[PDB]
């Protein structure tokens, strides 16, 4: 009866017609309509736009658009531009932003009707350094893409002056994928443990060229803060002994994580990955694994809160939402134990910094 | 055409600020005022003035803008998160955004870059304190950031070194935004220069504490990084001992610096003299050396072409039909003005800028020398 | 020190990681040169390269 919807302001993918967020996005509403438990006397209907990349004044136009339309939520986008444009425009017109990657977020910005998803990069390093001093390293090197700041390593960078560590900072090629001249850096200078702190697709890359250099013997290991360690291939390298020891979030020891992963795998919704890049397939990823608790946390948020409706709301026109307060209120205390452990707030920032994270590790298996 | 008419965007107060809306007005009445033949187009300086650092403000001012048909958009001067959003939209309608103040975005290179920024670069800065620490001996620094945007701002100082106790270890300043344990740490580890960096009143309050924890002394050197060094003004921090040193780019010997100085000096007491006046700040300089910039590209142009403005709507994406023309005359032209040389590179930043250095005295400024763009610390 | 190959694969594994646990380093290898190949492909990812 109760008609809802929500917004998506998606990237273009030339991985096909929909991207692995897109993707999950609509088979996050479908999943939550053909649930009975969830939003019974009601329904998603989803108005998913895309943009190109790098494109923020595009992004503010879709969003007037849809927000002209009337939604009560707008997803995504991912890139840290787009995603703080749509930011301000939501905090303004007082319908919460839900995000899904780490965007970088400026610390003058007041703006509070917006909740993250990822885990927040500072505990997240929070525990990388709880990590390194488990394995008693002296000396690490931090390895990043420079699209990411060392913003999100800060809390790595604030580590060298309460401990014992002789960190060093280096960054990877970031107009290439082959970064062997700095791999030869690190290997002349004996820098044996590395915190490679990249998008996993460069990191399937890195390690490669790793193998090639022959800096993958049983003397280094790597530490990697992709939380998609686990769906990265390891077979040319299992018998190595390279010691990687990475982060994950999903839970695939439950069974209804293991059973949603299956569905959105065998249901030939993502893109093949080609096996040149040492990559997997059927792997939900992280990215796209929080999207589908995305959808729900704030589909929770819906079924507690019966009475709002969406409003068409004009940009610049228009006054806050009339409901903004109390939906944004539902949302940060949602404790929903979804696919990637449960999601609740830090009701400070309405970021998410609890979380409870899976180490893993590469065994000879 | 027959006026080139361009947008200011002053994130400034109006009372007791930098001064941003006098020194644009300042510099418009020097240019309409220098009577050349023939009588040429007008220069008219159209100002809005921004409430919030908020992106979703600032479309509208842009919106509110574009139809003006103006040939640029200067600033915002102290607004890091305003400055990504008119640069967006000017990159998408193709017109020149004469950025003034610092970029604390990550600022992809593959983003749409048409935008040239009179401010030093967060690069360049970073090698001067490189290059002033090479000067020093590298000695065991540590430095003191203000908010995280600290670490992205100087991002390739922290790559060239260890970080470590030994060589430079990094410290922010925490919500408490009190100092004090923060020096304790630094006296602990017998760590002898501290870079700070903050705005000029962290700046202020980093010293006066440090002052009092009595660290302030003959050993301790503070590159202070906080690029408004001329207007901060200490008093009972400054000792012959104490050896502040900061970076300020003002070329006090172009005629105009002393004139301009008592024009912000009148209009400060008039809006208030609640405080004493501590000099121009230096956006009031980047924005007045920079209506020089876009004067002169513009009236090259207006040349070699003839430039006509449309009522540009951001609605329709209708695009300024000369735009990238007036890029490609923006990125040669210089003007040796009150920031000194203004030339730019091709990917639109400043090159051949001087960063005069300045170690504070007890009343003052002693220039130690100049840390140039390209022939690094000839000081 | 004298090891066979193993005639039964190519999959020398077992025989690479006993070359590798006693510190062996320097190795005269004498096959023909598919088994060459072979080996080094099985050396690489062994982490003897």
């Amino acid at each position: 009866t109760h008609v809802l919807r929500f917004g998506g302001i998606f990237e273009y993918v030339e991985s096909g017609p929909m991207g692995a967020e897109e993707l999950a996005f609509r088979f996050a509403v479908n999943t939550i309509n053909r649930n009975r438990t969830l939003l019974p006397n009601t329904t998603l209907t989803y108005d998913t736009q895309k943009i190109n990349l790098y494109d923020s004044f595009e992004a503010s136009k879709k969003a007037c658009d849809q927000l002209s339309l009337g939604v009560a939520a707008i997803f995504g986008p991912s890139h840290s531009s787009s995603a703080n444009a749509v930011q301000s425009i939501c905090n303004a017109l007082g319908v919460p932003h839900i995000q899904t990657r780490w965007k970088h977020q400026v610390s003058d910005n007041k703006d509070s009707f917006y909740v993250s998803l990822y885990p927040d990069f500072s505990s997240l390093s929070r525990a990388i350094l709880d990590l390194v001093q488990f394995f008693k390293w002296k000396t690490v090197t931090v390895v990043y893409d420079d699209s990411t700041g060392l913003i999100r390593l800060q809390e790595l960078i604030k580590a060298p002056s309460r401990y014992n560590l002789r960190l060093k900072i280096r960054q990877l090629p970031a107009d290439t994928k082959d970064a062997k001249p700095l791999l030869k850096e690190m290997k002349r200078g004996k820098e044996f443990h590395v915190i490679f702190d990249c998008s996993h697709e460069m990191a399937a890359g890195i390690l490669k060229q790793a193998l090639a250099m022959g800096m993958m013997t049983e003397y280094y290991h790597y530490i990697f803060t992709t939380l998609d360690l686990f769906a990265l291939d390891v077979e040319p390298y299992r018998y190595s002994g390279v010691n990687m020891t990475g982060f994950r979030i999903l839970n695939t020891e439950n069974t209804q994580v293991s059973s949603i992963i299956e569905k959105w795998s065998m249901e030939r919704l993502q893109a093949p990955p080609k096996p040149d890049s040492g990559l997997l397939d059927g792997f939900m990823t992280t990215d796209a694994a929080l999207m589908y608790d995305a959808v729900h946390v704030v589909s929770v948020a819906v079924q507690q809160f019966p009475q709002m409706t969406v409003s068409s709301l004009q940009c610049n026109r228009h006054k806050p939402w009339r409901f903004g307060t109390r939906f944004m209120s539902l949302i940060k205390e949602a404790h929903w134990e979804g696919l990637t452990g449960r999601i609740t707030f830090n009701k400070t920032n309405g970021l998410r910094t609890d979380f409870d994270l899976d180490v893993i590790s590469l065994k000879e298996e | 055409l027959s006026s080139l008419r361009m947008a200011a965007i002053l994130d400034d107060q109006t009372v007791c600020g930098r001064g941003e809306r006098l020194a644009l007005a300042l510099a418009r009445e020097q240019i309409n005022g220098i009577i050349e033949v023939p009588a040429k187009a007008r220069v008219e300086v159209d100002i809005f003035e921004l409430q919030r650092d908020s992106q979703y403000e600032t479309t509208d001012t842009m919106c509110q803008i574009l139809p003006k048909g103006v040939v640029s958009v200067l600033g915002p001067s102290s607004s890091p998160a305003s400055a990504s959003t008119v640069s967006h939209i000017c990159g998408e309608k193709e017109i020149p955004h004469i950025k003034v103040g610092p970029e604390e975005t990550p600022r992809l290179q593959y983003l749409r870059f048409a935008s040239v920024s009179l401010y030093p670069s967060n690069e360049d800065v970073s090698l001067a304190v490189s290059r002033i620490l090479k000067s020093f001996n590298y000695p065991s620094a540590s430095l003191i950031c203000a908010k995280a945007e600290c670490l992205l701002r100087l991002e390739e100082l922290v790559r060239g070194f260890l970080i470590s106790k030994e060589t430079l270890s990094v410290r922010m300043l925490d919500d408490s935004r009190d100092p004090t344990p923060l020096l304790k740490e630094i006296r602990d580890d017998k760590v002898s220069t501290i870079i700070i960096d903050a705005n000029a009143s962290i700046s202020h309050l980093v010293l006066r504490k440090a002052s009092e924890l009595g660290m302030t002394s003959a050993f301790y050197k503070y590159i202070l990084t906080t690029m408004d060094f001329p207007i901060l003004h200490l008093d009972g921090i400054v000792e012959d001992s104490s050896n502040i040193l900061g970076f300020s780019m003002f070329n006090t010997s172009h005629p105009f610096y002393p004139e301009f100085v008592r024009s912000l000096n009148m209009s400060w007491r008039e809006n208030c003299e609640a405080s004493t006046y501590p000099g121009p700040a230096l956006s009031a300089a980047l924005m007045f050396d920079a209506v020089h910039v876009v004067v002169s590209a513009v009236r090259e142009l207006n040349r070699s072409q003839e430039i006509g403005v449309k009522p540009l709507a951001c609605t329709s994406a209708n695009i300024w039909p000369h735009g990238t023309s007036l890029m490609n005359y923006l990125r040669m032209v210089e003007y040796d003005g009150l920031t000194g040389r203004v030339e730019f590179n091709s990917k639109g930043q400043r090159t051949n800028y001087t960063l005069r250095i300045l170690e504070k005295s007890r009343q003052g400024h002693r220039e130690i020398g100049v840390w140039y763009s390209n022939r690094t610390l000839a000081m």
